[PDB]
């Protein structure tokens, strides 16, 4: 379990939070390619509505 | 119909086990009424298992309200003779009693008619498995590329 | 219910017995009752077998609390007829009695009817073996390479 | 549980047979009471043939601490109705008795329940006849030259 | 074990009868005593067929000790209900009387469960005749020429 450690130490008591996002601002997003996925499926067939639809 | 309480039903079987009625001159005490609506009321929540046993509309009365005795029962007006029959053979025995053989063929032959019409609503078919195909025959099935059977 | 305690069920069953009641004009008796709260507490321990035997919700006293008596037994409200109607039968040889065949017929149908949900509970079917193949038909199967059930 | 000695067993088996109990004007004596603790120690030995027979975990008494009752049975609180039900049974032809029906039906109830989970632990399956390939599909067994299964 | 002694085994004996208990008002009497030992000495001896009957541990006095009673049985603690039982079966007809019920089901028991650990030792499996080879898959015994079984 120590293996997927990320951080040095844990939550004990009275740690401050610190909110990093203080003033508005229109974001900036960087990721790695693979961090987000698209699932698509069609709509099945034998479901309760698109019961006589083509 | 004049059975309209657990009191009333109380009463039919104890008339009917020929213990207590309206033209005897000796009578059960309040407490044993208590007592025998106290027995309906447990053979009732054990006839309906919490939704999974015999339906009849019977309705539970509440310890908020005093009396259980009193409240009307909400039972139809097919299920009187076998609910008040079923409590006449459950409380004889409290008196050195034993149910008569027209009493106990009676309470059989009305807990019977009490579930025949629940026992024809159960009796449902499952769906198809999720194995079946739909077969072509439902060309229109097989145009929305449903060609398997959901299941479940 | 107005039956919420240890010694409620113990006087429904001197009742059914017709030991103590208001309609034989006797008295439940403590050397009676305490005599009868061991053998609730014993028959009980007898059917839940430490979990794997009826599954009733009763709650079982400690030594802690030196009067048994007066703490409710947590039974759920479809239960209380056939445990009391069994406690009678248990108790009755204590007075050199015979429950009639009324009480008997009620106490057999009352246990099969507070087994009959944990039986349809506990009829499971086992995994597949770990010898068989998944088929080629399971696309996720055949995705993960799992040509086998895992089995266990 | 309120019973937690050999003793305590002996008079709730005496209880049941209606001889003595807390209530009774008549009593019987400690000599009396001796002689049914070793027959109960007797047939607890019986049951229990040295570790192969009806396992219950009850505590045998020892010579060096003089009063056999007075020692916990050690019983677990599901194994107690059934002891001191066979106890009743076993020790009712001392006093000229005879246990009831519902006595003996509790008593077969009982050991059969005692014995239950001793004989699904003991229901076990005999491993593999030293004769027998492990097939050339066992990888590692093949591997290693484990071309048969071991004998035992 | 309290029952240390054949005088501990005949009393136990006709507690059970009922003829000599502090059940009753009786005290064991001592010519009864003596038959009573003979009588035990005689079943013993009947049953354990100089090796070839039940094996119990029984230790059969000797003309050179003085009293039969008094002298350590020697039975191990599984066998003593049913020694004792069956000794009052046989010795109830001398007083004219006849073991219940309960006390014959008993000694069958005993000497059943008496049996079982013997009965299972003697299912032993016959060697192999000697007329049968050893097969070809006995390498070890095909080269040092044991071509078939010795059996015998």
């Amino acid at each position: 379990q120590r293996a997927y450690a990320n951080v040095n130490t844990s939550l004990a008591d009275a740690m401050a939070v610190n909110i990093l996002n203080v003033k508005d601002a229109r974001t900036n997003v960087f990721w790695a390619d693979d961090a987000i996925r698209i699932v698509s499926q069609p709509i099945p067939a034998n479901h309760e509505l698109f019961a006589g639809m083509k | 119909m004049q059975i309209k309480t657990k009191g009333d039903l109380v009463r039919a079987a104890l008339r009917k086990l020929g213990v207590a009625s309206d033209a005897t001159l000796t009578d059960v005490e309040p407490q044993s009424m208590q007592d025998a609506v106290d027995d309906l009321e447990a053979m009732m929540a054990e006839w309906y298992q919490d939704g999974k046993g015999i339906i009849t509309g019977y309705v539970f009365s509440d310890d908020e309200n005093p009396p259980a005795e009193g409240d009307d029962h909400g039972l139809r007006s097919s299920a009187v003779s076998a609910v008040f029959h079923n409590l006449a053979c459950r409380i004889a025995p409290d008196y050195a009693l034993e149910a008569t053989a027209k009493i106990i063929a009676t309470a059989k032959y009305g807990k019977e008619l009490l579930y025949k019409q629940t026992a024809i609503s159960r009796a449902k078919r499952a769906p198809y498995p999720s194995r079946m195909p739909t077969g072509s025959g439902n060309s229109f099935a097989n145009l929305n590329e449903w060609h398997y059977f959901p299941g479940e």
